[PDB]
This record gives structure tokens, C-alpha cells and sequence, in this order.
């Protein structure tokens, strides 16, 4: 039962996870983004006009 | 084997120790000196390393005590620049050659003192 | 309505600002409670809720021309304020959130800034060269009273009674990283022209769901002067600045004997 | 300063004693660099233990030691009549210095 | 059955795998993840905040608290720039210790746009025009204001909002650019001038400062790691 | 998105003329106004391709560093010097590039995937070649009992993890869980382990600021198996860690001087990391 992902030029590539616990597993990379406001965060949003 | 100087009485002046050494053991090795007051109990002074020259004092003894090294003869010099009356004891130089098991802040090997010379005596009064 | 003006109130206690800047949640996440999914310990937790939410205020303190920068840190701070500081002494593990609200008034005549900056785990540097990490707890937690940031390094050449106190430089933070990148943490810019209070509310970030407050600091605040003071008469001007704290869903979880730390 | 030890400790031939070795912070506590010598009137040391219960070669087994805290001890198990002389504690001070203890007079009943 | 090929490249330990390994403590039981606030996913979020520039970094205020702060004045108007900057900024010393810089100091290649933030810290009272500008490189730097008006600048007006900030736009000959001083790549020359003087008014401190900030866009980029140079180790 | 997807496009702009003021700001909110170039100079209209698949935090900490050199030798049969093993205390503080690496961040969690490589070589004139040695290594986790000599029963590996390495073999690998008590690493420990009471005397209460564990992540011991050659063979051991799907969770400013002892002191004399420009010199 491989799992199967797409490489980013699509050509696929192919994985196996040969062992039972999951510090053995590759990095699968393909990690989420997120949102960089919450390190830009007071309590009311603006973008223009901005009060002192 | 280790070998010492000569033994010191005069008040005041400076003194110079002397030791030496094997050239196996002075190149590879770091070289200490402890002093052993009359009854006191031991007390280190310092550490050389001939193979790069790196010296480090006892805080007791930061300003009086000075060393310095010799390759040719695989010699070891001690120089106290200045005497108190404190200073009346048997002095020994030592070679540190017993290495621990423990990893030493992750890239070196710590050496114990196990090979102990002679030493001499030196006396500060008149 | 203005954003310049703000009121808040924790318990019976109420802060009001007229020349306010909007609040900073730090890491923009809200205080809150212990939930069910993430509590490691079995025992029923304290919630005391307004008994010890209220807005404290810590010793003032005046800055001048020849003024350097003060510290603190939470909860140690709080040790002596009220029945906080009795909680915290009394049981073994407790977490709390802080809003804290610095204020320090001056007229349109004066110039100069303040950074206002929360540094989880702050750190601090000791007093020798020999004998790392030998900063003892008396002088390690100085209580409502802070500390001082010094402007130069100076060990203590005596071993034979040491001091064992603190000796954070102040541009390299008390840590050696360099104070321009201080900004990385959660901060407000009190700039004396533009805003005359600026606050802060901290969540709650440690490793552990909940800890043991006497042992370890989870925040510290640093109050660095970014620009020197200054006003037109040259004989030494001084303004004060209050720093004032009230701790936010609170918790204290196990029970035990009164601890007398030997703080004398 | 120097490491704290008792001034003298005896007891008679077959007896099992213990000489204590307490340091300060750091110092015995932080890293494991704790030796013990021997010293007889009229020679230089010799070593008889190097790391905690680590026991040189030509040294008889009925030397023996271990750690705890902030203390570490040196037990002599089956006391003998040549064992009697000085003993020393020895350990790492926190960055780059060393420190001897104050030694213990062991003599034979 | 299946006979196999050992291809070339086996038996090396590449410092940058991904490869399978054996477990060393098997059916370990890992505690769970709590939700501690500020979890960090791309540093690129890490560089987008603003953080001060050592602008100064003269002979004596080298290793001070002074390193920060611009000293501005009611002098007379001149056309002499009041601060300048060459805008390589894992190299050139004034922009290679902000945490942009720190950011890319550990890369080779970077791109987007940075953007400038100045704030006035002098009294109320003290009111002025300051010109901020940036000049692509392949040009003599300006030296006097009658040059720098012709590239990209905004006029900051000093009132009651206190800061204002400059976006330097991504105007490159290449899709990346080096992080070393490489003469091909360079960034190009920023630089402030008086539009007007700051005026203040009698029984007022004559001399006053402004801090500065870098920080990235949301159109930033870096590829290619490297190690950092700032951190000696020795002995 | 996925962290391998593309940037935002810059919409096209034109020129402006209005209330609608972005430029200007407030650095006392902490906040940074979340600008592009769009909203403050005239743009074309451009797809854009970059993307911050390499800025992952999971690229970041994927090249493995260095972290201790363990020294092992095998004496000369003739000899009365012990046989060395060693023995290191896992930790990452010693090396700087991965320490400034991880202190970058506060708090974080990886599982840790330890490579070791091995040399070995010769130690004086004689060229009685020693055949191919064998090396164990051996994972003491924290409380158990070190060993003394190098054929101690505690080598006999009835519980602790082990692996063997021949020499001439690829280098030996093996992958280690997140194995910290809490529910993430803590790199700072603002507080102490004890907190001296007034019941207590001065001796038993004190505590080193920073040492949240005097022995947190285990010690590695290491050995030669083979006996006594007639020729003394020494050999080191070079330990890599590779962390292995990091989770981080609070920044901090990188450190800028040289780094002094496990806590975060520094040393008289080093405390000036920058260097001379004239403000008006480009």
C-alpha cells in the first residue's frame, strides 16, 4: 500500500513505510503555510488610515 | 620519570622552579604544579600545556606566579616574582597522563594527575 | 468612538487612557482556561477569578538622563501582592496569563521612547567570568523591586565571597542577543509624543500545561529607553514610570504547606 | 573555598569506614570529575580512585566510593593497618579551574 | 526471484537524506502536542517584523546603545544626506546584524521586496519634511538631494501618525539575488535628506532622533542554505 | 496552500490620488502595516513563481550537524594504562552552529536521527596492522548505571538499546523518538531546579540557575570489543544529529556573542560583535 505524490515540475514519485513506529518515517515535507498576522496582532484590524 | 631542581631560602626575591620531563609525555600532556605547605593539605597552582602553550593560573595566585616552557630539553619553568612568608612549603610539579572516561565538554579528554615528581622545598624568612 | 481611548477591567479594578494605542495580544491568542484535552493533573484546580484578577502596580521608578533600563519578572514579581502572591506561595503548580499596562505620562514639550518588550524565558548573564550559571536564587529573583541594566561588564574579581548577582548589558538584552532584534518578541513603542501607556496581554507559554510558579518564571518584561529622555532645562529631568500587571485565568491545582523561601 | 572534608576519622583493624567529600554547587554536583588520592608521610600521592567508582590498576578492591547531590564519599571496607596516612578529595570547578579538599588523617585503632 | 543492481553513490552518508531508519526505542509512547501559542511554520513569517538598524557605527559609538539612534538637528538646511545605506543586507555590517539580515546571512539567494519603516521620536512640538529614496545601482551615489530626487522616494511628512514607510520594489537583473558582495548582483543605495529643516519651537530640546526598522513583504523569498559566519568557536 | 505553492501575483496599480493613505503607520501599535508594492508605487501586472518551499522549517533543520568527537583507543598488549571508553552526556550545547540553530526558537519538539562515523589510525613506528575493529555503541538512558571498566557486566546490553559497527562499513544510523518529558523541549529555563527554604541549611538548598536536568536526554558510552593488539590503535567517533519533523513555537533574536559555557553568559572582554563605518560613508 504506497503512497503517491507528485513532484513539482506531473512526473509521481512513490513511497513505502517499511517500519511500525513513526520515528522511522521519511520527512514528508509538503508542509501547510500559514497566515503571518498572528506575530502582527492587536485587537481591531486596519489597513488604511490607521489611528495613533 | 620526572625530574626537579634544587631547593631555595632566600627572603623576599623572586624563586624559579624547575622540572622535567619525557619528550613523549611533555609534548602529548598538560603539566601541573601543587604546593604542599607544612601539614595545610595540597593546593593547586596552575596548568601548562606545552603542546600549545596555553596557561591557566589559580586565582590565588594569578599575579605571583608565572610559567613558561622549553621544546629543546623538554624542560618546564616555574617563576614565583615575588615571596611571602606564607609561601614556606614543598612544592610539586606533576604530569597528568590518566585520561577519564567522561567526554570533556564534547571535543576533549580530561587527564587526572598520576605521575608526581620529587618536588622541592623553598622557605621565606631570615 | 476613538481607538485612541481605552478602558479595561479585570475584577474590581479599572485602568482608563486617553492617549492609548490599540492592545497587543501576544502571539494572537487570548488567555483561557485549562481545556479537559490538554490537563495532565487529577486534582481538582483552584479558579479564584476576581479573588486575584485585579491590576496590581509594582514599585515606580524614575527615569533620568543617566538611566539605563529596568527588568522584572512574572509571576515573581507578584510574590508580595496580595492574595496572588499568597496562592502562588501556598500550592505547588498554578498557570496564569498577564495584561500588562505600563504607563508613564509626559507633556508635548518633552521627547524620548520606551520599548516595551515581553521575552518569554528571559534569561540573564552572570557576574564572573569563572563559574557559570552560579547566580543564586536571593539575587536571581529581585521581587516587586526589578533590576537594572548596566551599560558596561565588570566582573567580580573577589572568589573568596562571591557575589553571585546578575550583570545583564544593556544592548546585548541581558542574554547577547543584540537589542535591535529585540523586536522579534511581542512589544509596544511608548514614543511620548504619540502614546503615554501601552499594554500588553500575555498568554500563558511553557513547555508544561502547567508549572511551578516559585521555581520558574514564564515571562519577563524589559523596559528599555530606545531614545534618551530629554527636555529644555539641562539640570537633570526625571519622569516617572508604573508598571502595573494583572494576572488573567488563573489557575493553582495542588495544595501544600507554606513556602518561606530564604529571601532575607 | 576548598572542598570540605573531616579532619581525622579512625576505627580498629576489620572495621568498615567512610570519609565524606562535600562540595559546593557545580563543583562535585554538576560534573563527574571527581578523584580521590592517598598520601603516606614522606611520598607524594597516589591515586585511588579517578572517576566516581573507577578504581586504578594496582589498587586493591577494598577501596570504594560513590556520588549523591552534592557529596561524595570515599568507603574503606575491612580496614588495615597499612592503609593508615592522608586521604584527599580532588574535583572540577565549574570553568577551568581545580580544587583540592582540606584531607582526612586515617589512622588504625 | 529478483537479483539486484548496486548502483553508484551507496554506502555514502549524505548530510541532507531523507531517508528510512530503525526505531531505537520501538512502540515508544510519545506524549501528546499541547497547543502553546506562536507556532512557526516558514521563517519567512519570522522575517517579515520590523527590527532597528545600527545605523551609526562610528568609532566611539561602536558597542553602545548609541548605535541605534540617528542624531537629526535644527541646523541650517544644507543638502547633505543625513543617513545612506548600500541595501546588501547579509553583507553590509549596518543591515547584516537586523534579524532580516541574521535570516539571510543562513541563505545565499534571496528576492522580493523589502520595506523601510522610520519613526520620530522628537517632541510634538517639532514638525518637518524628510525625504526617503532609493537608487538602483549602475550610478554614482548621491551625495547631494539634487541627485536622489530622481529615483524612488516618498516624501514623510512628520505630524501626528509617527512613522511611514518606504517599500523598496524588487528592480533586479536577475530572478534572485546573492547574498554576497557580489558587484554584479548589487542592491543598489538608500539614502535620507532634508526636504525641510525640523523646526521647534523656543524651550525645546534643539536636536532629537529617529529610529529605523527593515522588514520583509509578503512578496519575500530565499532558496539556497548555507552556514552562518558571525560565530567563531575557538580553543 | 502547501508551502511549495506560489506567492500572491502583484496586481497592477495606477496612480492614486485620495484619503486612502497606506504609507503612513503607527510602530508604537507593534504592529507593521502588511504593505505591497502595489499600494505605494506603480506596478505592472506580473505572475509571480517564487515560492517558500525552502524557508520550510522542516528544509531548515534538515542538514545535520556535528556534535561531540569521542576518543576510544585499544593499548598495546604490554602496557599498564586501562583501555579508554568513553562516555558522553547527550546534548546539543556544545557545538555552536546547531545550538544558534535551535536558539533560535524557545521551545520545540523532533524526533532525533543519530549518525555515527568512525576513524580510526596508528600511534607509533611499529606496522603490525591491527585487523578490522569492532565498536560498540551503547544508549544509557538516564539513572542507569555507567560503566567502570571495558568489560564491566553493564556492557552486556540486557535492556539498553546497542549497535554494533564493523569498520569499512557504511556509517551506522539509527533514529531515536521524541523522548523529553514535557510536552515540548525547553532550550531556556528561566528558574531553578530548587528553591532554598529557611528551614533548610545554606548547603542543601542551592541549585544552578538554567539546569532544568542535570541528565536530560541519556549518555552514550562507547567501546572497542576486540582485545589487546600488540599496537596501539586509537580512534574517534563523530556523532550527527538530524532533526526529524521539527515543530517550533516561539522566536527569539539569534545570539551575537561568542557563546560561554552551557547557560548564556559571556566573557569579559568579547562583548563587541560590531565593527566601524562612517554614518556618511556608503
Amino acid at each position: 500500500g504506497a503512497q503517491v505524490s507528485s513532484q513539482k515540475v506531473t512526473i509521481n514519485y512513490t513511497t513505502i513505510n517499511y517500519y511500525r513506529d513513526s520515528a522511522s518515517n521519511a520527512a514528508s515535507k509538503q508542509d501547510f503555510s500559514q497566515d503571518p498576522s498572528k506575530f502582527t496582532e492587536p485587537i481591531k484590524d486596519v489597513l488604511i488610515k490607521t489611528a495613533p | 620519570l620526572v625530574q626537579s631542581g634544587a631547593e631555595l631560602k632566600k627572603p623576599g626575591a623572586s624563586v624559579k622552579f624547575s622540572c622535567q620531563a619525557s619528550g613523549f609525555t611533555f609534548t602529548t600532556y598538560d603539566i601541573h604544579w601543587v604546593r604542599q605547605a607544612p601539614g595545610q593539605g595540597l593546593e593547586w597552582m596552575g596548568m601548562i600545556s606545552p603542546s600549545r602553550d596555553s596557561t591557566i593560573y589559580a586565582q590565588k595566585f594569578q599575579g605571583r606566579v608565572t610559567m613558561t616552557s622549553d621544546t629543546s630539553t623538554s624542560t618546564v619553568y616555574m617563576e614565583l616574582t615575588s615571596l611571602r612568608s606564607e609561601d614556606t612549603a614543598l612544592y610539586y610539579c606533576a604530569t597528568a597522563s590518566r585520561p577519564s572516561a567522561w567526554v570533556f565538554r564534547s571535543l576533549y579528554t580530561y587527564y587526572y594527575m598520576d605521575v608526581w615528581g620529587t618536588g622541592t622545598t623553598v622557605t621565606v624568612s631570615s | 468612538y476613538s481607538d485612541r481611548v481605552l478602558q479595561l477591567t479585570l475584577g474590581n479594578s479599572t485602568i482608563t487612557t486617553q492617549e492609548a494605542a490599540n492592545s497587543v495580544v501576544a502571539y494572537g491568542r487570548w488567555p483561557e482556561y485549562l481545556r479537559d484535552s490538554e490537563a495532565n493533573p487529577v486534582d481538582q484546580p483552584t479558579e479564584p477569578d476576581v479573588a486575584a484578577c485585579r491590576f496590581y502596580t509594582l514599585d515606580t521608578v524614575s527615569w533620568t538622563k543617566e538611566s539605563r533600563g529596568w527588568w522584572w519578572k512574572l509571576p515573581d514579581a507578584l510574590r508580595d501582592m496580595g492574595l496572588f502572591g499568597q496562592n502562588m506561595y501556598y500550592h505547588y503548580l498554578g498557570r496564569s496569563g498577564y495584561t500588562v499596562h505600563v504607563q508613564c505620562n509626559a507633556s508635548k514639550f518633552h521627547q524620548g521612547a520606551l520599548g516595551v518588550f515581553a521575552v518569554p524565558e528571559m534569561c540573564l548573564a552572570g557576574d564572573s567570568n569563572t563559574t557559570t550559571m552560579h547566580t543564586s536564587y536571593q539575587n536571581a529573583n529581585p521581587g516587586e523591586k526589578g533590576g537594572t541594566f548596566t551599560g558596561t561588564f565588570t566582573p567580580d574579581n573577589n572568589q573568596t565571597s562571591p557575589a553571585r548577582r546578575f550583570c545583564p548589558v544593556d544592548y546585548l538584552l541581558g542574554n547577547g542577543t543584540l537589542l535591535g532584534n529585540a523586536f522579534v518578541f511581542p512589544h509596544q513603542i511608548i514614543n511620548l509624543r504619540t502614546n503615554n501607556c501601552a499594554t500588553l496581554v500575555l498568554p500563558y507559554v511553557n513547555s508544561l500545561s502547567i508549572d511551578s510558579m516559585v521555581k520558574h518564571n514564564n515571562w519577563g518584561i524589559a523596559i528599555l529607553p530606545l531614545a534618551p529622555l530629554n527636555f529644555a532645562s539641562e539640570s537633570s529631568p526625571e519622569i516617572p514610570i508604573t508598571l502595573t500587571i494583572a494576572p488573567m485565568c488563573c489557575e493553582f491545582n495542588g495544595l501544600r504547606n507554606i513556602t518561606l523561601p530564604r529571601l532575607q | 573555598s576548598a572542598l570540605t572534608q573531616p579532619a581525622s576519622v579512625s576505627g580498629s583493624p576489620g572495621q568498615s569506614i567512610t570519609i565524606s567529600c562535600t562540595g559546593t554547587i557545580t563543583d562535585i554536583g554538576y560534573y563527574n570529575y571527581v578523584s580521590w588520592y592517598q598520601q603516606h608521610p614522606g611520598k607524594a600521592p597516589k591515586l585511588i580512585i579517578f572517576d566516581v567508582t573507577n578504581r586504578p590498576s594496582g589498587v586493591s578492591d577494598r577501596f570504594s566510593g560513590s556520588k549523591s547531590g552534592n557529596t561524595a564519599s570515599l568507603t574503606i571496607s575491612g580496614l588495615q593497618a597499612e592503609d593508615e596516612g592522608d586521604y584527599y578529595c580532588f574535583s572540577h570547578r565549574s570553568n577551568n579551574i581545580r580544587v583540592f579538599g582540606g584531607g582526612t588523617k586515617l589512622t588504625v585503632l | 526471484g529478483l537479483p539486484v543492481m548496486n548502483t553508484p553513490g551507496s554506502n555514502q552518508y549524505l548530510t541532507a537524506d531523507n531517508f528510512q531508519s530503525p526505531c531505537a526505542l520501538p512502540e515508544f509512547d510519545v506524549t501528546p502536542p499541547i497547543d502553546i501559542p506562536g507556532e512557526v511554520k516558514n521563517m519567512m513569517e519570522l522575517a517579515e517584523i520590523d527590527t532597528m538598524i545600527p545605523f551609526d557605527l562610528s568609532a566611539t559609538k561602536k558597542n553602545t546603545m548609541e548605535m541605534y539612534r540617528v542624531r537629526l538637528s535644527d541646523k541650517p538646511h544644507t543638502d547633505d544626506p543625513i543617513l545612506c545605506l548600500s541595501l546588501s543586507p547579509a553583507s553590509d555590517p549596518r543591515l547584516s546584524h537586523t534579524m532580516l539580515g541574521e535570516i539571510l546571512n543562513y541563505y545565499t539567494h534571496w528576492a522580493g521586496s523589502l520595506k523601510f519603516t522610520f519613526l520620530f521620536c522628537g517632541s510634538m512640538m517639532a514638525t518637518g519634511k524628510l525625504l526617503v529614496s532609493y537608487a538602483p545601482p549602475g550610478a554614482d551615489p548621491p551625495k547631494k538631494r539634487k541627485e536622489a530626487m530622481l529615483g524612488t522616494h516618498v516624501i514623510w511628512d512628520i505630524g501626528l501618525q509617527s512613522s511611514c514607510t518606504m517599500v523598496v520594489p524588487w528592480i533586479s537583473n536577475t530572478t534572485y539575488r546573492q547574498t554576497i558582495d557580489d558587484s554584479f548582483t548589487e542592491g543598489g543605495y538608500i539614502s535620507v535628506f532634508y526636504q525641510t529643516r525640523i523646526v521647534v519651537p523656543l524651550s525645546t530640546p534643539r536636536e532629537m532622533d529617529i529610529l529605523g526598522f527593515v522588514s520583509a513583504c509578503n512578496d519575500f523569498s530565499v532558496r539556497l542554505l548555507r552556514d552562518t559566519t558571525h560565530i567563531e568557536q575557538k580553543a | 496552500a502547501t508551502s511549495r505553492d506560489a506567492l500572491p501575483n502583484t496586481e497592477a496599480s495606477g496612480p492614486t490620488h485620495s484619503k486612502e493613505i497606506p504609507a503612513l503607520t503607527a510602530v508604537e501599535t507593534g504592529a507593521t502595516n502588511p504593505l505591497v508594492p502595489s499600494d505605494t508605487v506603480q506596478t505592472r501586472h506580473v505572475v509571480q513563481h517564487r515560492s517558500r518551499s525552502e524557508s520550510s522549517i522542516e528544509s531548515f533543520f534538515a542538514r545535520g550537524a556535528c556534535v561531540t568527537i569521542m576518543t576510544v583507543d585499544n593499548p598495546a598488549s604490554t602496557t599498564n594504562k586501562d583501555k579508554l571508553f568513553a562516555v558522553w552526556k547527550i546534548t546539543y550545547k556544545d557545538t555552536v552552529q546547531l545550538r544558534r540553530k535551535l536558539e533560535f526558537f524557545t521551545y520545540s519538539r523532533f524526533d532525533m536521527e543519530l549518525t555515527f562515523v568512525v576513524t580510526a589510525n596508528f600511534t607509533e613506528t611499529n606496522n603490525g596492522h591491527a585487523l578490522n575493529q569492532v565498536y560498540q555503541i551503547m544508549y544509557v538512558p538516564p539513572g542507569a548505571p555507567v560503566p567502570e571498566k571495558w568489560d564491566d557486566y553493564t556492557w552486556q546490553t540486557s535492556s539498553n538499546p546497542s549497535i554494533f559497527y564493523t569498520y569499512g562499513t557504511a556509517p551506522a544510523r539509527i533514529s531515536v523518538p521524541y523522548v523529553g518529558i514535557s510536552n515540548a523541549y525547553s532550550h531556556f529555563y528561566d528558574g531553578f531546579s530548587k528553591v532554598p527554604l529557611k528551614d533548610q541549611s545554606a548547603a542543601l538548598g542551592d541549585s544552578l540557575y538554567g539546569a532544568a536536568s542535570l541528565n536530560d536526554f541519556g549518555i552514550l558510552a562507547v567501546r572497542v570489543v576486540n582485545d589487546h593488539n600488540p599496537t596501539k590503535v586509537t580512534s574517534k567517533i563523530r556523532v550527527y544529529l538530524k532533526p526529524k519533523h521539527i515543530r517550533v513555537w516561539c522566536p527569539r533574536p539569534p545570539r551575537a556573542v561568542a557563546y560561554y559555557g552551557p547557560g548564556v553568559d559571556y566573557k569579559d572582554g568579547t562583548l563587541t560583535p560590531l565593527s566601524t563605518k562612517d554614518l556618511t560613508t556608503y
